[PDB]
């Protein structure tokens, strides 16, 4: 039987009633204000029951998935009263994959690798092993909160999202702004600022914009690729309030288009968090109260890059890494990127000598053909021999200790990073400068935690310890960014 | 057809070699890593945007692992003792053999285990050396 369903995570006041086979009957959205909620609420379900019977309506769904806490308990006050007053069941719902579900329900997609990019939240989301699981994630703001408070900063209106995709389409000049990737993640607080600014230094407000997506979109359709091999794919949906931005959707396009893989938009009105949206799911479901983090990984579900070549050098069998160009991003900041982290992957995987860490002899550098040349050692990453050869892990942790004793801080630390021929040698260090900070080195060590949660939850426990086990051994200050580890890991949503 | 590449023991470096048509370069032997350190500074002095404005002293810049040119011969630069010759023809490497003294010797160019203090005191254990000329551009 059919199902309303209330939405109010967020700043949009959704009801939307939707039937079991699949057809939305009503589905309207107004835009601290949880009064906002309280007062939204009462208008919007009349104009429902205006356009539905309430005797007919079997059950009663409400997003008590992520978002603020005055505005949750309204929207499960408003939901815990209809349930009783209709005497039908109440279903509570996770918000972001609500998002999900009327994307699969709106397009002819199945099982997508979902960018889920909104005011509210942004992070990469893809059911996988019985639960939907997050990869990538933004760090600190979400990329249209990201956008807009820069628009506000520049005195945009309002819906600052259009008018900053406006300007950007009469822009000229790339600006340099910081590119943040953490390994899988995203921070963009750094280039807000930097966009911030830029605007404060001269900078054509048409140009501030355009580089401002650039930078934004293209990280963006960047560790969507990074999910896309993980997840494995065939199809890359895109929900959530900016999916709007026809840039972002037209890069995600090419981007998805060199892998041959699918790309859908769910038609317009359903990306705006809303109604319906979470309506659907609950009878979804069908076929208990606040949790203003709901991590999305922990539901029940009922509805089942660039190449090496491997050549001879002088007398030693070498590899080769071309960082091939990705046509999806900035022709200007594509090749500015692989120059850039090339640039970095030497200078790196050979200062880290000087501390007597292992890492390939780096032969040539070619800032040009964005290769480099370095000694081959033979594969056997750590990834796959962590299991049966567990003191790995130990080395690991000991080399990272080193860095952080010199302040070289890498940022993508990954048991794919390393292999085994008689050491652990780091094959990689693309992105990665030197940091003073503390709170850097405190990152760097949840981005690996955070990997080995991701690929290596089956044997995770006491293997962060053995990690540790190495990492207390070399870096004196270890309890010193562990404990601000736990500060910066205090940035849940607002319990 | 590689270039003449021959350590030398007993050298005469003298005003002559140089300024009488010397196309063709030579380092000091005791801060060469092996016969390879000289192959790798040619491949990297020829295929690399010239840091010299020639050839042959480029080698000597590259091999150097270091920007500088001047503070390059100092380092690097050939004197009297032994050295590594590079030439083209047979007959050109004779006439500057001529010129310096001593014997061919290939055993000069390679580390023993003093230089694996002194060469690596002054380039910041054999194949590092090679790095630190691949990142002579950053």
């Amino acid at each position: 039987m059919i199902c309303l369903g209330l939405e109010g995570t967020a700043e949009k006041t959704g009801v939307g009633i939707v039937t079991s086979d699949g057809e939305v009957l009503f589905n309207k959205t107004i835009m601290e204000a949880a009064d906002h909620h309280a007062e939204t609420f009462p208008k919007l379900i009349k104009e429902a029951f205006e356009v539905v019977d309430k005797n007919e309506i079997d059950l009663i769904a409400f997003s008590q998935g992520p978002g603020l806490g005055p505005s949750l308990r309204v929207t499960a006050t408003v939901a815990r009263t209809l349930s009783l007053t209709l005497k039908k069941p109440i279903i509570g719902v996770n918000h972001c994959i609500a998002h999900i579900e009327i994307g699969k329900l709106t397009t002819e997609a199945e099982d997508p690798l979902t960018l889920y990019v909104s005011g509210g939240n942004t992070q990469v989301i893809a059911y996988v092993s019985k639960k939907y699981r997050v990869f990538g994630e933004t760090l600190d703001i979400a990329v249209g909160n990201c956008l807009d408070q820069f628009a506000r900063y520049v005195n945009l209106p309002h819906p600052g999202g259009p008018y900053i995709e406006e300007l950007a389409r009469k822009g000229k000049k790339l600006v340099d702004l910081p590119y943040t990737v953490k390994g899988m993640d995203i921070a963009f607080s750094g280039l807000l600022t930097a966009a911030m600014r830029a605007y404060d230094a001269g900078e054509r407000l048409e140009d501030i914009c355009y580089s401002l997506q650039e930078y934004a979109f293209s990280m963006l359709t960047e560790i969507t690729e990074r999910a896309l091999a993980h997840t494995n794919k065939g199809e890359v949906m895109l929900v959530g309030g900016v999916a709007a931005n026809n840039r972002l959707r037209e890069m995600l396009k090419a981007m998805c288009e060199g892998q041959n893989v699918d790309f859908y938009v769910p038609p317009k009105e359903f990306c705006g968090d809303n109604g319906a949206m979470i309506a659907w799911l609950g009878l979804l479901m069908h076929k208990t109260k606040i949790i203003p983090n709901y991590r999305t990984d922990m539901v029940e579900v009922n509805w089942i890059e660039a190449d090496i070549k491997r050549d001879s050098y002088l007398d030693f069998d070498v590899i080769i890494k071309e960082r091939v160009k990705k046509g999806y991003r900035d022709e200007r900041l594509d090749e500015n990127i692989r120059k850039s982290r090339t640039a970095r992957e030497a200078r790196y995987l050979a200062l880290v000598k000087d501390f007597g860490i292992p890492a390939p002899y780096i032969f040539d550098v070619d800032l040009d053909n964005k290769r480099i040349m370095m000694s081959y050692i033979n594969g056997k990453l750590a990834k796959d021999v962590i299991e049966d050869n567990l003191d790995i892990a130990y080395k690991i942790g000991e080399i990272v200790g080193k860095l952080h004793k010199n302040d070289v801080i890498h940022n993508d630390l990954t048991t794919s990073n390393f292999i085994f021929d008689k050491d652990l040698y780091i094959i990689d260090f693309g992105l990665g400068k030197i940091s003073n900070l503390d709170e850097d080195k405190a990152v760097d060590l949840i981005v690996f935690k955070k990997a080995v949660l991701s690929t290596h939850h089956e044997k995770f426990d006491e293997i962060w310890e053995r990690f540790l086990e190495g990492y207390k051994s070399v870096y004196d200050r270890w309890e010193i960014i562990l404990e601000l580890m736990k500060d910066v890991e205090r940035r849940a949503r607002y319990v | 057809d590689p270039m003449i590449i021959r350590g030398i023991r007993g050298a005469r470096i003298n005003n002559e070699i140089f300024n009488l048509g010397l196309k063709f370069q030579i380092l000091n032997a005791d801060v060469v890593a092996t016969k390879k350190h000289v192959l790798h500074a040619i491949n990297q002095a020829k295929t690399k945007k010239p840091i010299a404005k020639s050839f042959w002293m480029e080698i000597l810049v590259r091999a150097s692992g270091q920007r500088q040119i001047h503070e390059a011969i100092k380092i690097i630069g050939a004197k009297d003792g032994n050295v590594c010759l590079i030439c083209e023809d047979e007959e050109t490497f004779r006439k500057i053999y001529e010129l310096i003294g001593g014997e061919i010797d290939d055993s000069v160019l390679e580390i023993n285990e003093d230089k694996e203090r002194l060469i690596r005191e002054i380039f910041k254990v054999v194949e590092r050396v090679l790095e630190k000329i691949a990142l002579i551009e950053l």
